[PDB]
């Protein structure tokens, strides 16, 4: 088989051009906001996290890194070790684990 | 003479309308005019294509 | 107005066979070379026979 | 059978086997080498393999069998035409019955169910 040979999922557009091979264009491709305008969106966001986010930051980040154990045992133990005795299930709905 | 014509030329740009604002909407609404007075007049083939604008004098 | 001939339509009703001479007329574009003709044409004229790719005679022979 | 005018040309390559032949569309441009008049419609050019049938039926309407059709022009149509309906009902019966040797089959490197993951 072809030593250079690629199987692609999506649309791709080739150049029409002597003595070049590339993908000139992409079926579609819509432009989202410029990297200054998404600058000032996450400055928006981080703005309020920073101002009216971090009261009770302390306990959530602890549910936080209690639910990244490997075992589910574990986590228990850590949330009631380390979170003062937090329940799992009431945990998991806070940080919007639960469906 | 090249600072005299550039000035007038940003002048014309930030202002103008004062003078040439009429002409342009004289200008819009005509363009609209005779745009529909077209349709109402000229041949348009099974697609919308007027392809007998010779038909008469009235349709060139 | 319609011709009749050999080559019949397909349609069980008269209406449905009305009905498909009716959106087949308004589809027509009559295309004249006479001068003084609402439709007229000196280049672009269609033609009014449908031609048909046959073997000749000399092709079977 | 292809069931259309057009086919992408993707799906008659081969996923695991080298591709050394192509499925492409009518060469339109060996319908301007007839030298004769004769009339084409535009309508009938894209189905495969059969412009150069009716390339064929042309030649030899202007020309016989005989001393007249020997011209490359009318030679390389029958050629096309014998060799497109060769290569067409290879590739049909091949798509027919190895469906998954062609690219964009989705068995030619089948995606698992999620109950072989383990998870
Ligand atoms: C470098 C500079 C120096 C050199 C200069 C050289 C200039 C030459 C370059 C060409 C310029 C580009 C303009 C080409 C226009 C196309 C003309 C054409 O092909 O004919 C079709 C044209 C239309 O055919 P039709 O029969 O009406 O179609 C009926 C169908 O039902 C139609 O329905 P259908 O369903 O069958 O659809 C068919 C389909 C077919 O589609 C196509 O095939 C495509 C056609 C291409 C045109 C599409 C783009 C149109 C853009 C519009 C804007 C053009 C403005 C003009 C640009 C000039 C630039 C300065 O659609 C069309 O038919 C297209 C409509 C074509 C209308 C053309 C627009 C009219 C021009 C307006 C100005 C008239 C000036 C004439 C002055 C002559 C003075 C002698 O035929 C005619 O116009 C006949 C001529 C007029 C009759 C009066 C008798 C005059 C006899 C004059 C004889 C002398 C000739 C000149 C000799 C010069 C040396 C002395």
């Amino acid at each position: 088989m072809q030593n250079t040979t690629n199987i692609v999922h999506v649309p791709v557009h080739m150049g029409h051009t002597h003595y070049f091979d590339y993908i000139d264009s992409f079926p579609k491709l819509k432009e989202g906001p410029t990297l200054e305008e998404n600058h000032i969106t996450n400055q928006k966001i981080l703005r309020e996290q920073l101002i009216s986010g971090q009261q009770g930051l302390e306990q959530n980040l602890c549910l936080r890194n209690c639910f990244k154990l490997s075992q589910k045992r574990y986590i228990e133990f850590c949330l009631d070790r380390k979170c003062g005795g937090a329940d799992f299930q009431r945990a998991a709905t806070i940080l919007g684990y639960t469906k | 003479g090249f600072g005299c014509f550039s000035i007038i030329n940003y002048l014309y740009g930030r202002y103008g309308y004062i003078i040439n604002e009429s002409s342009q909407k004289r200008a819009a609404q005509d363009l609209l005019d005779n745009d529909m007075a077209a349709d109402k007049i000229l041949f348009k083939n099974r697609v919308g294509a007027p392809t007998r604008p010779l038909r008469s004098l009235d349709d060139m | 107005p319609v011709k009749e001939g050999q080559a019949k339509l397909w349609f069980s009703t008269k209406e449905e066979a009305d009905a498909y001479d009716d959106k087949m007329i308004s589809n027509i574009e009559l295309k004249s070379q006479d001068y003084e003709d609402e439709n007229f044409s000196p280049v672009f004229n269609r033609k009014t026979q449908e031609y048909f790719l046959e073997p000749s005679e000399k092709f079977k022979s | 059978t292809i069931f259309a005018e057009t086919w992408e040309a993707s799906e008659y390559q081969y996923r695991n086997k080298a591709n050394l032949k192509t499925l492409p569309v009518n060469h339109l441009g060996k319908l301007a080498e007839l030298k004769f008049d004769f009339v084409e419609y535009k309508a009938h050019q894209l189905i495969a393999c059969h412009l150069y049938e009716r390339m064929t039926i042309h030649c030899m309407n202007q020309y016989g069998l005989f001393k007249d059709f020997y011209r490359p022009e009318c030679l390389d149509a029958q050629y096309y035409f014998k060799t497109c309906v060769e290569l067409n009902a290879a590739y049909g019966i091949q798509k027919k019955f190895f469906p998954e040797h062609f690219v964009g089959s989705p068995y030619a490197r089948p995606v698992p169910q999620f109950q072989q993951l383990g998870l």
